[PDB]
């Protein structure tokens, strides 16, 4: 793994001692070289996980998320100009280097052996995105956005530290094999319930669940595109992967104590699909869409079936791709017209004639068009939850109906029917945005061809 | 002849049987004429800020921005926690949640007791 | 046989070349409609041969390869089957859709976005073929949502026209209700029988069958325009004309009931299930019969008629008769595709005004189209004995000699009378009255495309019903022993309906100007169901979703519980602790009470 | 750009000052401005409109946004997103509403009651059972190749 | 609700009632000649009391005529398939691209269309030529501080085009 | 689908279907003829005339226009607004 | 009422402008644009037939549980083509 880590450190002074009108090509070129290098990772086989010696390993769950992350980085690094392509050279290098350091802590967080190393790199993943969205948030409440962001994520993520030091100093070291291979079932005390509540509630904050979901939408609509896509995709699915790690312990008590979290997740999935049917501020609809899909993920994690884990990881990776794409489209529309609202800039079927195809393809992979990976994830989650209970399928299909409803309402609202003929400033599409579209939707359909990769450790 | 068209919050009241249009006063004429004057001044300012060949960007309607600022960030101020809002929040927020939690308790008690008795159809019930 | 599988797979793969071709084109080949037409004709003329081998011998074979995510104790590959239904249905669909290719060459001539149109239409054709071929139920679900979303795009083909995208949103919502029913069926199949396949489920007939059959009922009413979920139908008529022809002739309109014809060994048993089948179908049939009267668009009338025929097919599945229902699918497909195509020819001939008023009389305005429309509207209710005789009359006779639910028989009877009377009324008001139309006619049919397509589908509506009804293996017991006044009563009811609508026309010749007796209003305002449900159910969810969900419960109460109490408590404790006026005596008195409260009250040295 | 006093915190009191300010700010007549009022439900001081407004506004006036029913200066009622055509038809219905729902519910109840009377009362012709010869077609059911011989025969009638 | 006045008049209300009754009776009555008979009957029933000097009697019988017409309407009137609500509702809106576009083309395509774009250049010069001074002078010249109407006077003074002309002249052909 | 409409031909069609109407003459009737002043027919019959033009050409006119046509030339001008009657 | 002279005059100047506009909007250089510069049946009934018939011999004879038939029906009045023997014929008819 350190051969997949140290060129990211050596990629940092590339941006510094690359001169003017030259940083862009060098950063994009070498991050794509890193994408090939990480595409060379996939070797994992059969019985065990793949150890990258003593500090590191990878399950077949961290591997697709890691390859997704290092593929998502050049997409973002090309995505993040035209709102800072006219700013200063030193601040531009600082921005790009902060993105690279952010990627470095993302890979550090996904490739962890010990949960203490995982927690340090977890809040190391936290800290740069704060600076990025607060400095370039481009709206008058980005202060409140970053403030709620850091305070919710620390104030929830903090008792996880105490619980992990407790598991450190009562049951040996914290290898995942040695957290495995040795864990005795801890019975139903109340202290076990508090420790389970600490760990699971910290990652509940990071998902978010329904009771803590207003963490998200300000930190998307008052944030630039780079921090938005990193935030949504890698941070929410990073919290999901963290719970997928830590849920191996405490099995005889999660049955008795995991009923209300399933409950808040289901009812919040329904109410969040309802809340993003009517709003303006187009950027926020994808944020509440992400809240709905992550509530579905949390139902899938807290029931403990291998079918549920396969559907969980498929839904994670497919929704990461879909949400990152659809955020990039909303960025393109806001760069066209500086409104951020929904009812104003209609039309756009006449003009931007092939951008409509990308809105269509993004809204249909958000619709769960059935050969895509998104319906694979949602389908196996529905199968496992109907095995869990015989009556929850009404809530799942009700989510499905309203999800199709708001996604296709987003499609036929902003880009269907009538130009308001006072806009009269938008230019036709650049090759850069369409290049980002072809960066988005070719890996999703290629994974739809060969999906035996992204299914989890319980393949 | 006709039952005189009762209204509702769905059945809109048409322009024919108002019937309050037919109670013509100077007050209503002055109100309609000043309403026409308001829409006149607004359309004139729009057409002056609409037809210029140098004006590149959008029209920048302050009414739409006023509606968005009223709808998004003017929710939480202003507010006072009253009896009505608290009862409506606790009726719509914890009520149906404890309803679905009670019925999941019921279905899980039935399934647990039945498969503890062992009278389930699991001759082959593999994909759990 | 190698020839059988080879020709079926090349009929599948001939429906692959034009899409990749004008994905990789980069040069605007203007003969692309001709290209799509000739490859669909070649696909049909290759598809006739393995069906001929099938009826010649049998040899009913399944193909399955390229497995993917064979994960737990199931596997799933690309897998589809060549049996009676999946082999007989496909050349009918290719032939019908090829006629629609001709009529869509002509009718959609003067719009320069024709290539996108034919791409979408061929892609929808591929998806409906994928639906009707598969045996692995995941691929059935793929075809289901694919034909739903291609239906969405072809209804909302005309951007602008808020009728169209509103209507398409209605169609996609009822498709997702079909989705929730179908995934309930899929979930039961997985968890109780380890797979979702025809073969293993029909190999092991279960005992408990309430839940998957109710899921099949919900998918069938989600797709096949049934009662409670029907009113997306004039909605779907608000699109283009050959779009509506393909959308409600064969494809996308049978997929709700084709699934029930697929699961016929599962619905061999469960008398409760077949009671639900036939009662729901009779409810649909009566409501479409009473609703189709007093209607002004042509498309809404023909759509209510095909919904009534779908109701008859649900009755046919209520009785243990799958194969008569499948034969009725085929004959109905030929029949009303020909009828939609001729009606759209008329509508383009009169400047796209489309209403029956200001269309009054157009016989001898060329009688090719009036001949086509009367061959249609007479072959409905079965001119004895033609293509429309066979399916409809064997359905009602097999219903007559069965275990009927004592009201559905009268439902089929009165609905047959009603479809007779609106067939007669649409003939009279379209072609046989005083000629009302605006001046400056442009009535032109100097056209090889029109005469070829109408010609070949009237040839189909004359021969293909008998050609289907001869050479099929009889998979059921024909009844064949009917009493007096039971075989006769079908044609009796249709003839008395003809006389009934004839005297309706003779009262229309009079002049009295009577008043609507409010059965008029119930029949004309669509049974009040679309207006009431579309003004009620959007209002409830979005009245709650603003007041409770967005404004009230999430934002303002969740911000008063988690941030506000904490932040206000921190502000109060800060402004009461660190806001002290700068004196000395108070600080040393605080030291004094700290010393006393440490020594004597709560001890530290004891 | 946008004035700080073109936001709208605070409710309606007092009756001279804030009503005059809302008349100046919302581009409306003084008495046509009416707050909801504030029953504690937020809402700022955003006006009340005639609430239907979308199947109203007959399209031959030819205003500035035809599919949006704007006029660039209208106050844009609080439930705008629930009102645009493609959402809710706020037309005057040609008959009623309560009379419509009484007709429809009576019809659905009548048809379901005739269905129930059918469900308790089946129909059948003078027809006996189908005579399956080999012990109600034994040896091709879901088992029993040798287990239970069940002798039952038909008689020639 | 009209650009010229604040209210229509009583006579316009009776007039629109005549037009709507005639249209709904078209939609009610087929065969067109019994329709012609009943339309003459409607013309006679309006000729019952045309000669009223009273005004409250006029508006009271107008209100009762509205009641009688609402009792005798039709659910689907024969709205023309050109008008909104009918079958058009801008049916061919697919190709109604406005003319602030068509200038954002590459100069290869502008070299393909030389003459049309040169004439568009002279139209754009005609727009820019007397845009500022004459139109600002006529729009600041004629009204009182209250506009009180939604029309505008033509350029009757000396020379050029009447003001605020561009988006009314430049429009789609309504059959593109 | 659109036959070639010219100005003078559609003017002749409008004046022709006015001439087919009974209670006005073909004699003292031209393009610059009025509907209230010289022929002296009422507003009610004027709206019957407007309904005849609508039922021939197949599109309504708005009631913002309905008072103020009064002569065939301005009728030709409004129909030329509707159809864009040129090459 | 009728047209005001304002309406008459303004509407006539827009007549002149709109008619000159559509008078312009017919493009005619007498050349609209200018450029910068059996076998179907053969390929579509021989090439995919060859590719698929290759694909349905050798890869299907690699993968064992693959395309399978539903059995050809044999009768009492028939024989077996493979080894060569008859099924003995169907028995006596009576009471036609
Ligand atoms: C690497 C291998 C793939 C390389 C692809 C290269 C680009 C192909 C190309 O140029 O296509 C022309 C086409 C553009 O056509 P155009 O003439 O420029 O303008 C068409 C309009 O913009 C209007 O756009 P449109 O109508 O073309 O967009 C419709 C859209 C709608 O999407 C669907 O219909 C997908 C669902 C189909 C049913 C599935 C069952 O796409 C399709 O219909 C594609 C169907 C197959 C997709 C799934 C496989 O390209 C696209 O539409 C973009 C790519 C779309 C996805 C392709 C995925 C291939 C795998
Ligand atoms: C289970 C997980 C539960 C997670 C709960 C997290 C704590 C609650 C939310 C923390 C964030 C609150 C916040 O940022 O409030 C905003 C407010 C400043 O807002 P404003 O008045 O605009 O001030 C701008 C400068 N004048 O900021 C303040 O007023 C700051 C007040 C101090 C808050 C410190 C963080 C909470 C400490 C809790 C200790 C117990
Ligand atoms: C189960 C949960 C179902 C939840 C449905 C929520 C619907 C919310 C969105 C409403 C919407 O988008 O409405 C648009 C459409 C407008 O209908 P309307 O304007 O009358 O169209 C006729 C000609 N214009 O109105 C509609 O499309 C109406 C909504 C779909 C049909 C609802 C009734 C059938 C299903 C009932 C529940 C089962």
């Amino acid at each position: 793994m350190l051969k997949y880590i140290i060129p990211t450190m050596m990629l940092m002074p590339l941006t510094w001692l690359s001169k003017n009108s030259m940083i862009w090509i060098n950063t994009t070129l070498h991050s794509l070289l890193i994408s090939l290098t990480s595409l060379l990772l996939l070797n994992q086989f059969g019985d065990n996980s793949l150890n990258f010696s003593l500090t590191f390993f990878s399950d077949s769950l961290s591997t697709p998320l890691l390859i997704l992350t290092m593929w998502l980085l050049p997409l973002m690094l090309m995505a993040s100009q035209h709102h800072l392509s006219k700013e200063n050279l030193a601040r531009k290098k600082l921005f790009i280097s902060m993105l690279i350091l952010l990627q470095l802590f993302l890979i550090m967080t996904f490739t962890a052996t010990e949960l203490i190393f995982f927690y340090i790199m977890f809040e190391a993943t936290l800290v740069p995105t704060l600076i990025i969205i607060t400095r370039w948030g481009n709206q008058t409440e980005r202060l409140n956005a970053g403030l709620y962001f850091l305070f919710y994520t620390l104030a929830g993520s903090l008792p996880l530290l105490v619980a992990l030091i407790y598991i450190q100093n009562t049951m040996g070291s914290l290898n995942f094999l040695i957290l495995q291979y040795w864990v005795q079932p801890m019975p139903n005390s109340w202290s076990n319930t508090f420790m389970w509540l600490a760990c699971m509630m910290a990652f509940m904050v990071k998902m978010p669940l329904y009771g803590l979901h207003l963490w998200l939408p300000k930190a998307h609509v008052e944030a630039p595109i780079a921090g938005s896509m990193v935030l949504a995709a890698i941070l929410l699915k990073l919290g999901g992967y963290g719970m997928m790690r830590i849920t191996l312990l405490l099995n005889p008590i999660t049955d008795f104590m995991a009923y209300p979290f399933i409950m808040l997740s289901l009812w919040g999935m329904i109410m969040t699909s309802s809340i993003c049917l009517r709003q303006t501020d187009l950027k926020s609809l994808i944020a509440y869409s992400s809240v709905s899909h992550m509530a579905l993920v949390i139902v899938a994690i807290l029931i403990q079936t291998p079918w549920s884990y396969m559907g969980a990881t498929a839904l994670m990776i497919a929704h990461g791709l879909t949400s990152s794409m659809l955020f990039c489209l909303a960025n393109s529309n806001y760069e066209r017209v500086h409104s951020r609202t929904m009812i104003l800039a209609r039309g756009l079927q006449t003009l931007l004639p092939l951008m409509a195809a990308w809105w269509l393809l993004a809204s249909l992979t958000n619709l769960a068009l059935p050969p895509s990976i998104n319906l694979i994830g949602e389908l196996f989650v529905v199968m496992s939850t109907f095995s869990w209970s015989n009556i929850t399928i009404i809530l799942m299909g009700l989510n499905m109906v309203i999800t199709a409803l708001y996604s296709l309402y987003m499609l036929i609202t902003t880009q269907r029917g009538k130009h308001t003929h006072h806009i009269n400033n938008i230019l036709p599409s650049f090759t850069r945005e369409n290049a980002l579209m072809s960066l988005h939707m070719l890996p999703l359909l290629l994974l739809s061809l060969n999906p035996k990769i992204i299914l989890g450790p319980l393949y | 002849s006709f039952p005189k068209y009762e209204p509702s919050r769905l059945a809109s009241l048409p322009t024919t049987l108002d019937p309050a249009e037919y109670d013509i006063s100077s007050e209503t004429r002055k109100a309609q004429a000043e309403r026409l004057a308001i829409r006149s001044r607004l359309k004139r300012e729009y057409q002056l800020q609409y037809n210029d060949p140098s004006r590149r960007g959008v029209v920048e309607d302050p009414a739409l921005i006023r509606w968005t600022c009223a709808r998004s960030a003017n929710v939480y101020p202003n507010f006072r926690p009253n009896t009505k809002t608290s009862l409506l929040g606790a009726l719509f927020g914890i009520g149906p949640l404890i309803f679905w939690y009670y019925v999941f308790k019921t279905d899980r008690d039935r399934k647990e007791k039945l498969i503890q008795e062992g009278k389930l159809d699991r001759t082959f019930n593999i994909s759990y | 046989m190698n020839l059988f599988s080879s020709l079926t797979l090349v009929t599948l793969i001939l429906l692959t070349m034009p899409i990749a071709a004008i994905n990789f084109n980069t040069h605007k080949f203007t003969n692309y409609p001709l290209y799509v037409k000739t490859t669909i004709s070649c696909a049909f003329i290759t598809s006739m041969i393995p069906t001929m081998m099938f009826i010649h011998t049998g040899q009913e074979m399944i193909i399955s390869n390229w497995h993917w995510l064979t994960i737990q104790t199931l596997k799933l590959s690309l897998s589809f089957k060549m049996d009676f239904f999946s082999m007989m249905f496909v050349p009918v669909a290719l032939f019908v859709t090829w006629s629609i290719m001709e009529f869509s060459m002509w009718y959609m001539h003067s719009d320069p976005n024709i290539n996108q149109f034919f791409k979408y239409l061929l892609l929808f054709l591929i998806t409906m073929l994928i639906l009707v071929t598969a045996n692995n139920l995941f691929q059935l679900f793929i075809g289901w949502e694919g034909v739903g979303i291609m239906s969405f795009l072809l209804i909302g083909w005309w951007y602008g026209r808020t009728d169209a995208n509103t209507a398409a949103l209605q169609a996609i919502l009822y498709n997702r209700i079909g989705d929730i029913g179908f995934i309930l069926a899929m979930a039961w199949f997985l968890i109780n029988l380890n797979t979702w396949d025809l073969q293993q489920i029909f190999m092991l007939n279960p005992n408990d069958s309430n839940l998957p059959l109710m899921g099949l009922i919900l998918a069938a009413t989600g797709k096949s325009a049934q009662f409670g979920l029907h009113p997306w139908l004039p909605s779907a008529m608000e699109g283009p004309t050959p779009v509506s022809a393909l959308l409600h002739s064969s494809t996308m309109v049978v997929a709700g009931i084709f699934l029930l014809i697929r699961f016929y060994p599962l619905t061999e048993n469960n008398k409760f299930g077949q009671s639900i089948m036939l009662c729901l179908g009779a409810m649909t049939t009566l409501f479409t019969a009473m609703c189709a009267l007093t209607q002004n668009d042509i498309k809404k009338i023909i759509a209510f008629s095909t919904s009534s025929q779908l109701g008859l097919m649900m009755v046919t599945i209520g009785i243990n008769q799958p194969h008569l229902a499948f034969l009725h699918i085929c004959t109905h497909a030929f029949f009303k595709a020909m009828l939609f195509m001729c009606s759209g020819s008329i509508i383009h001939s009169l400047n796209d005004e489309q209403d029956i008023r200001k269309m009054g009389g157009l016989f001898k305005a060329m009688p090719f189209t009036t001949t086509a429309l009367i061959i249609g509207s007479l072959a409905l209710t079965g001119m004895p004995f033609l293509t429309g005789f066979y399916s409809k009359d064997l359905i009602i006779e097999s219903a007559n000699t069965s275990y009927t639910n004592a009201w559905a028989l009268l439902m089929t009877l009165v609905a047959t009378s009603f479809t007779a009377i609106y067939s007669t009324r649409i003939i009279f008001f379209a072609l046989l009255g005083q000629p009302r139309f605006p001046t400056l006619i442009n009535i032109n049919e100097n056209n090889p495309f029109l005469i070829n397509s109408i010609k070949r589908l009237l040839i189909g509506s004359l021969f293909a019903g008998f050609i289907i009804s001869n050479n099929i293996p009889p998979m059921t017991i024909p009844q064949m022993t009917m009493p007096h006044y039971l075989k006769m009563t079908a044609l009796t009811v249709t003839i008395l309906g003809f006389i009934l609508a004839l005297e309706i026309s003779n009262t229309t010749h009079y002049l009295k100007f009577n008043y609507p007796s409010n059965t008029f209003k119930f029949s004309n305002l669509l049974g009040y169901y679309p207006t009431i449900m579309h003004r009620l159910t959007p209002y409830m969810n979005l009245t709650m979703s603003q007041k409770s969900a967005s404004s009230l419960l999430d934002l303002i109460w969740l911000e008063t519980i988690l941030p506000k109490t904490i932040s206000l408590a921190q502000m109060k404790m800060s402004t009461t602790i660190t806001s002290q006026k700068g004196l000395i005596k108070l600080y040393f008195l605080s030291f004094l009470i700290t010393i006393l409260i440490s020594t004597t009250l709560l001890n530290f040295h004891e | 750009s946008h004035i700080t006093k073109d936001m709208l915190p605070g409710p309606y009191p007092k009756t001279p000052e804030e009503r005059a300010a809302a008349a100046k700010k919302y581009n409306m007549r003084v008495e046509d401005y009416e707050p909801y009022p504030d029953d504690g439900m937020g809402y700022g001081d955003y006006p009340k409109l005639p609430d239907r407004s979308q199947q109203e506004r007959d399209p031959w006036y030819d205003w500035d946004h035809p599919d949006l029913r704007l006029n660039w200066g209208e106050p844009m009622h609080w439930d705008l997103d629930m009102y645009i055509r493609n959402r809710v038809d706020t037309s005057p219905t040609p008959v009623n509403w309560n009379l419509m729902c009484k007709h429809l519910f009576g019809f659905v109840a009548f048809m379901l009651f005739m269905f129930w009377v059918g469900e308790t009362y089946p129909t059948y012709q003078p027809v006996g059972p189908k005579q399956y010869p080999y012990n109600n077609l034994y040896l091709e059911r879901g088992g029993d190749p040798n287990k239970e011989p069940e002798p039952v025969v038909h008689y020639e009638i | 609700f009209l650009p010229s006045a604040a209210y229509l008049t009583h006579q316009q209300k009776v007039l629109q009632l005549y037009k709507r009754a005639l249209r709904h009776l078209e939609s009610r009555c087929v065969h067109r000649d019994k329709y012609r008979y009943f339309a003459c009957l409607l013309r006679a029933r309006f000729d019952e009391h045309k000669n009223e000097k009273d005004m409250v009697k006029a508006t009271q019988l107008l209100r009762e005529a509205e009641k009688e017409f609402w009792h005798g309407q039709h659910p689907q009137p024969y709205i023309f398939p050109e008008s909104p609500g009918g079958t058009s509702y801008e049916r061919y809106e697919c190709y109604k691209v406005p003319e602030w576009c068509l200038d954002d083309w590459h100069p290869s395509e502008k070299a393909m269309y030389p003459d049309y774009f040169a004439k568009r250049e002279q139209w754009k010069k005609l727009r820019r030529e007397s845009w500022e001074r004459e139109v600002k002078q006529l729009q600041e010249e004629t009204p009182v501080g209250g506009p009180r109407t939604e029309a505008l006077p033509p350029a009757r003074k000396q020379g050029d085009l009447p003001p605020l002309w561009w988006h009314i002249v430049t429009r789609p052909r309504e059959r593109p | 689908d659109a036959p070639p409409l010219t100005l003078e031909g559609i003017k002749d069609r409008v004046l022709y279907v006015l001439k087919l109407y009974d209670k006005i003459d073909p004699e003292k009737l031209s393009v610059n003829s009025h509907f209230m002043k010289d022929l002296g027919l009422d507003s009610l019959d004027q709206v019957e005339i407007i309904m005849a033009m609508e039922d021939e050409f197949g599109f309504e006119i708005p009631d913002i226009d309905a008072e103020k046509l009064m002569c065939p030339q301005e009728i030709v001008d409004y129909i030329a607004d509707k159809k864009d009657v040129y090459e | 009422s009728g047209y005001t002279p304002d309406e008459k005059l303004r509407l006539q100047q827009l007549r002149e402008l709109r008619r000159r506009w559509l008078k312009d909007q017919e493009l005619s250089p007498r050349e609209p644009v200018l450029p910068p510069r059996s076998i179907f049946a053969f390929t579509h009934v021989l090439i995919p037939v060859w590719i698929i018939h290759y694909y349905l011999k050798y890869h299907v004879t690699t993968k064992p549980y693959t395309i399978v038939e539903k059995k050809p029906r044999i009768f009492p009045g028939d024989t077996i083509l493979e080894t060569g023997e008859v099924i003995p014929p169907m028995k006596e008819f009576p009471d036609q």
